[PDB]
């Protein structure tokens, strides 16, 4: 197990191997973090998350 | 569904339901965006004119998120065919858009290798609607959800009676008696990964609800990516 396949290459989303290197990527609505891993919702109610109030 | 759970307060907002002149449901989708409904291509043949509501949890009572809309455009894959139910895969257009909020959301759309490699391979998916309770019970007046596991490819192919395409999967049970069933065709089959939920399946198929020894079978999303976009653009 190694990069992507390692724990989804520590991504909260999108993983991909290019050069021997893990890259990560989010869905549509997300922006990836400073850190590169994580992804951060751009506005109110984001794709694929359950509503709260 | 049959078995399962209610879906809880804000637990399946991605829930949308096409609905006759009667306002009677007669199958689900997916919101993909404020503008697009994902659905089953074979639904189309099933009523004259229809209408798309979302954010409803009770049929039976106003929650007060409830909304209607009217479709503009629809979408149908052009190698759709009824005999074998191929690609069973259709996108609506509204008229106007969703607003969203509480119980109204979109689901999201994965990439292709990442959801074939690690979504696809996770222990299960979930599955919802307002149809059939059991194979010849009534519709259900409450939404409900439903696990089902990811079925190994070799083992369903043995199992059906009917042709499994490269645009289909399996997902359910052998014998216990949980799986989707008539009205649910149409709607969403999710994949949750670190609690975010992403679109894998259409509910297409399945021989009765909840037999020993079949399963339900879905569209494969992930092979119609690119169709998606294209149709969510013109
Ligand atoms: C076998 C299938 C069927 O008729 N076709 C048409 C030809 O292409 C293959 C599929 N059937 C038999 C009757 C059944 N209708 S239903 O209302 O019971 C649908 C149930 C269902 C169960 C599980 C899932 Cl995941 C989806 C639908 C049907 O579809
Ligand atoms: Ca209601
Ligand atoms: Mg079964």
């Amino acid at each position: 197990r190694k990069l992507c396949s390692l724990d989804n290459g520590d991504c909260d989303q999108f993983c991909h191997e290019e050069q021997n290197s893990v890259v990560c990527s989010c869905a549509r609505g997300y922006t990836l973090a400073d850190n590169g891993k994580a992804c951060i919702p751009t506005g109110p109610y984001p794709c694929g998350k359950q509503t709260l109030e | 569904i049959v078995g399962g759970q209610e879906c809880k307060d804000g637990e399946c907002p991605w829930q949308a339901l096409l609905i006759n002149e009667e306002n009677e449901g007669f199958c689900g989708g997916t919101i993909l965006s404020e503008f697009y409904i994902l659905t089953a291509a074979h639904c189309l043949y099933q009523a004259k004119r229809f209408k798309v509501r979302v954010g409803d949890r009770n049929t039976e009572q106003e929650e007060g998120g409830e909304a209607v809309h009217e479709v503009e455009v629809v979408i149908k894959h052009n190698r759709f065919t009824k005999e074998t139910y191929d690609f069973d895969i259709a996108v609506l257009r509204l008229k106007t858009p969703i607003t969203f909020r509480m119980n109204v959301a979109p689901a999201c759309l994965p990439e292709r290798d990442w959801a074939e490699s690690t979504l696809m391979t996770q222990k299960t998916g979930i599955v919802s609607g307002f149809g059939r309770t059991h194979e010849k019970g009534r519709q259900s007046t409450r939404l409900k959800m439903l696990e089902v596991p990811y079925v190994d490819r070799n083992s369903c192919k043995l199992s059906s009676s009917f042709i499994i395409t490269q645009n289909m999967f399996c997902a359910g049970y052998d014998t216990k008696q949980e799986d989707a069933c008539q009205g649910d065709s149409g709607g969403p089959h999710v994949t949750r990964f670190k609690d975010t939920y992403f679109v894998t399946g259409i509910v297409s198929w399945g021989e009765g609800c909840a037999r020993k020894g079949k399963y339900g079978i879905y569209t494969k999303v992930t092979a119609f990516l690119k169709w998606i976009d294209r149709s969510m653009k013109t």
